[PDB]
RNA sequence: CCUUCUCAAACAUUCUGUUUGGUAGUGAGUGAUACUCUUUGGAGUUAACUUGAAAUUGCCUUAAA
């Protein structure tokens, strides 16, 4: 939420993924999820936002489940704890 | 001691329950605060500074203007409070009313009286005429004055109390 | 004490829900039967007030989609009556002031008009759904312990998981998809989560809080709408601030 | 006790027009006296993001008045909004 | 000496044996609770009579009470002489309308217009004011 | 269907039966009888009805009865909303042409709450005859006006749809209070066997408009109800043949 | 110390029109005229009158403490 208007970085720790994204579950933490790819460029995707009802660039995943039943080929994953 | 007939007629009040109708009706009756005058005024103030009055309404409570309503007759019920610092004041009401058929009730304290007018204290406030919404109860209302504080106390007129 | 009055009072009261309930079965005879010779409309509505006050009107026409259920108090002066108590009793909602949702379809439709008069009821939003149960909801558990008459918070996944492992759930919002977009049946989610207790939104007998409780039996008194007709349309509202404030 | 006093007697008006005409007083001298002027207003104020965020989180009860937890999840939202713009 | 029923007038809409013993039980257990209704268009007549144990109940209720004041209904309540004997009126109700016809053809029915309708213009016939038909 | 003649010769020696000499306001109404096997069966229903008419007795009503004891006069019901809408001064612009204007338009939130009070409510209703209401609160009307009001087809309500599509504006009741005025009698349904529409007042225009007033109501209702047996009278009066149908009276049989 | 069924579809596009629906009462009593009924069972219906919402015996708990 809050449209930020109007009226770099820390050099170079953050904005990492340089136009580059993420995307996440619904099952993925919900007090954590939008941070740091807010703060390192790049969108967030929740399926629970599509529980209201992108998926393009999308390459990293996010499931906390304990196993992921199936994959997506062009999604190259990764668990919550590899954000940190 | 031993206290007077025209004593003693006070501490004859109404009941719980009857004294509880009084003020559901009154509290409809309370005489407008001032803040409210200023309210109306002030939005007519404006109006009639740039851009169909029924008669108003409320209980007429003035201790002068109140025996004033009375023996013209105007009134329709009277309430008199049990405690006025000087006593003296109000003790010829419950005869005066009695001799003009009017129906005078006794309700306990003077501040009770009193914050239903916007007031400290009244000790006196009464009513003539009345909306017709509660005319009824109005009628009802006296009728249960009569029929409770009335009817069986013509005793208190004799028998020094005490 | 019995205040003879209050007597009266609920008696009347108590008749109003009842001729008005009967009525509404005759209703719900000639809509069940489609009957009708000579009856006012055969078709029900929803009225939606939102807000100064904008108002319109609909039909449902299911289309199963959840109503919203938060339920206050009213009308304070009645007993309830036994068709009312049941299907309410259904859902639970006696020790009032409990939050449920209820999906709608139109067998759950015209069983309203029974609760009209008593929960106030609209359809909710996300944020409201997992704003909701992420501060509030209890479960009744048993395990390695704990004959337990005794209702558990929420944390423990291995309770959400393990309870869940039927339908292979962990992570309860999963069930925000299951209530969200309404996942299978939906049922055992709710019936699961052992809904809602409220906080009232503003507390009581003291000096300031006194004067907000004026202010609510106003606002209170007049959104709240009836018919009585046993035409009388459901009454919807956006639940959504009221759970900015509720919850 | 006004309150209380009309509201003793009645007279909702008159406590709805207290209830205007109140204000609640402004703290701003202290913050330019104790914690004068950028910097020490930034130094502790992380024991009040503590705080912020766990009432932010905190369900809503009596004495706790959701309004409180409102602006504490909006200035929350905000200052998210200030680091994670930033 | 005066009975240990007591009469009650002026009973308001919503005052019935749920409200009559209900009420009244806290002046001792009452024998008797009646409500006059109405023999159609269920609803009272605005009065009943009563009877609680003794005769001190009936002065202990019908006192306190007797001037006694709600909604629009101030209620007369008063015992009565010795006796008095309570009763008639049971509980009614709205008794439905049953329909039974037309048993017959129409043979004596569309007689019975016949013959009354001819006997009929007999009687404007007496009044007499000619006709036909 | 009947014969024009029978009802003729039955009104003009009916104006030899009050040829002879408050009570001749109760003798001179001349009444329309009618029955059938059954009305409208196990139900109490206040429903009225708004005839079609060779034309209104309001009006001679009126003329008629400007000089009367009772002095008739008009009323109106709006809803809650609309009565800030149309005031008093508004709608007698418009009504006059027909010579016709009503008195008050009242909310029956006021008859809820001032009118009520019964003595004051059947004081309140008592000294009217025509009514008005609208059809979205006569739905209302039965637990206000209360059980006295609906004894009387004077003062039990003719309904009406005032309210236009959607969101009612005025036209409609300048033109359609004249609609229920002009060409409309309206009449009410009750149970049991026998109906009797109160029709006229024979002191009003020659028998030429009331012969056909019988025409038209008479094959009017004749229709759809299938009656058995029709009279008229006035008030008082031994009954008046003029149509007597056993045709359909073996309908009875066709049920049972 | 209670607060009242304040609208529907249909049809035809006309600042509105057409049409069908949707309404069980405070009670008490005056009453001369009928309808209708069915085996005495008198049942439903017929003008219009009086009335202080008058009287006497028609088999959920925060609207607490």
């Amino acid at each position: 939420s809050y449209i930020l208007e109007s009226r770099k970085y820390d050099s170079p720790v953050a904005s990492l993924f340089s136009a580059f994204v993420f995307y996440v579950s619904r099952e993925v933490p919900i007090d954590i999820l939008e941070f740091l790819i807010l703060s390192c460029g790049g969108n967030v995707i929740s399926e629970a936002a599509m529980d209201q009802i992108d998926m393009s660039k999308v390459t990293h995943q996010i499931v906390d489940r304990p196993v992921l039943k199936n994959k997506v080929a062009g999604r190259t994953y990764i668990q919550p704890q590899w954000i940190f | 001691l031993k206290v007077p007939p025209t004593i003693a007629q006070f501490q004859y009040t109404l009941d719980r329950n009857t004294a509880a109708e009084t003020f559901k009706l009154f509290n409809k009756y309370r005489p407008e605060t001032a803040a409210e005058k200023k309210e109306r005024l002030t939005k007519e103030a404006a109006a009639v500074a740039e851009g169909a009055s029924p008669k108003p309404y409320a209980v007429k409570y003035g201790l002068n203007h109140v025996v004033a309503l009375i023996e013209n007759k105007k009134a329709k019920l009277v309430l008199i409070a049990n405690d006025v610092d000087p006593i003296e004041l109000v003790v010829f009401l419950p005869a005066l009313c009695k001799k003009m058929g009017v129906p005078y009730a006794i309700v306990k304290g003077k501040a009770r009286l009193g914050t239903l007018v916007n007031q400290k204290t009244s000790a006196v406030a009464a009513l003539t005429e009345v909306r017709a919404e509660d005319e009824a109860a109005l009628a009802k209302l006296v009728s249960t004055i009569d029929a409770n504080f009335a009817d069986k106390y013509d005793e208190v007129k004799k028998h020094w109390g005490g | 004490f019995v205040r003879a009055e209050s007597i009266v009072a609920k008696t009347l009261a108590t008749s109003r829900e009842k001729e008005r309930i009967k009525r509404v079965s005759i209703l719900e005879d000639k809509k069940a039967k489609n009957e009708t010779q000579h009856i006012a409309s055969g078709k029900d509505f929803i009225l939606k007030i939102t807000e100064g006050l904008i108002r319109e009107k609909t039909t449902y026409d299911g289309k199963p989609a959840l109503l919203f259920i938060v339920r206050v108090r009213g009308p304070l002066a009645v007993n309830i009556p036994n068709k009312a108590f049941k299907i309410l009793s259904l859902l639970r909602l006696v020790e009032t002031n409990t939050g449920v949702f209820v999906k709608l379809t139109k067998n759950v439709y015209p069983l309203l008009k029974v609760i009209a008069p008593y929960v106030v009821i609209g359809k909710p939003s996300l944020s409201s759904i997992r704003s909701l149960i992420q501060k509030r909801g209890r479960i009744i558990y048993k395990g390695e312990n704990e004959a337990e008459p005794h209702e558990i918070v929420l944390n423990d996944n291995n309770i959400v998981e393990e309870q869940l492992g039927d339908h292979g759930i962990i992570c309860v919002e999963d069930i925000i998809h299951e209530i969200a977009t309404m996942g299978e049946s939906f049922s055992v989610c709710n019936f699961f989560l052992q809904p809602f207790k409220l906080n009232r939104e503003v507390s009581g007998f003291g000096s300031l809080n006194r004067l907000r409780k004026i202010k609510q039996r106003e606002a209170e008194s007049r959104t709240r709408q009836f018919s009585n007709a046993a035409t009388a349309p459901v009454i919807e509202v956006d639940i959504d601030s009221l759970l900015a404030k509720l919850n | 006790r006004k309150l209380t006093r009309a509201l003793g007697r009645g007279e909702v008006s008159s406590a709805k027009r207290l209830e205007e005409n109140r204000d609640s007083y402004t703290l701003d001298h202290i913050i330019k006296e104790r914690y004068p002027s950028f910097p020490d207003a930034i130094r502790d104020i992380d024991d009040a993001l503590n705080m912020l965020f766990l009432f932010s989180n905190l369900p809503s009860t009596n004495q706790v008045s959701s309004k409180i937890i409102n602006d504490a999840q909006k200035i929350c939202n905000q200052w998210l909004a200030y680091v994670a713009k930033e | 000496e005066y009975s240990g029923i007591i009469y009650v007038s002026r009973l308001p809409h919503g005052f019935h044996e749920k409200e009559l013993s209900k009420y009244f039980a806290q002046f001792g257990d009452l024998k008797e609770v009646r409500l006059a209704r109405n023999k159609k268009t269920g609803n009272s007549r605005h009065y009943g009579f009563l009877e609680f144990v003794n005769k001190e109940d009936a002065m202990i209720a019908q006192e306190s009470m007797n001037n006694y004041l709600l909604m629009g209904h101030l209620l007369q309540v008063r015992v009565l002489p010795k006796g008095a004997k309570i009763e008639k009126l049971y509980k009614y109700k709205k008794r439905v309308l049953v329909e039974k016809g037309i048993t017959k053809p129409v043979k004596q029915l569309k007689d019975n217009m016949k013959q009354k309708h001819e006997e009929r213009i007999k009687k404007l016939a007496k009044s007499g004011i000619e006709f036909k038909w | 269907a009947i014969p024009r003649e029978r009802v003729i010769k039955a009104v003009n020696e009916l104006i030899k039966f009050t040829s002879k000499p408050e009570e001749e306001l109760k003798k001179d109404l001349q009444l329309i009888v009618v029955n059938n096997k059954s009305f409208t069966g196990t139900s109490k229903s206040f429903k009225l009805k708004l005839l079609n008419v060779k034309h209104s007795f309001y009006k001679p009503w009126k003329e008629a009865s400007a000089t009367a004891v009772k002095d008739f006069k008009v009323l109106l019901i709006l809803k809650d909303s609309d009565i800030k809408k149309v005031s008093e001064d508004d709608l007698f612009d418009q009504l006059d042409s027909e010579g016709i204007k009503v008195d008050e338009i009242i909310c029956g939130k006021d008859l809820k709450t001032v009118y009520k009070a019964y003595e004051a409510r059947n004081a309140f209703i008592s000294q009217f005859s025509l009514i008005l209401a609208d059809d979205s609160i006569v739905t209302s009307l039965p637990k206000l006006m209360g059980g006295k009001a609906y004894n009387k087809v004077e003062t039990t309500p003719i309904s009406i749809r005032t309210h236009a599509n959607k969101e009612f504006s005025l036209t409609t009741l300048t033109n359609n209070i004249k609609k229920v005025y002009m060409n409309q009698l309206p009449v009410k349904l009750p149970r049991g066997t026998t109906l009797n529409v109160h029709l006229g007042n024979l002191e009003w225009l020659r028998p030429e408009e009331f012969v056909d007033n019988v025409e038209l109501i008479s094959e009017q209702l004749i229709k759809a109800y299938q009656i058995r047996s029709i009279f008229i009278k006035t008030n008082r009066s031994p009954v008046l043949p003029l149509y007597y149908n056993q045709d359909v009276l073996d309908e009875l049989e066709a049920k049972k």
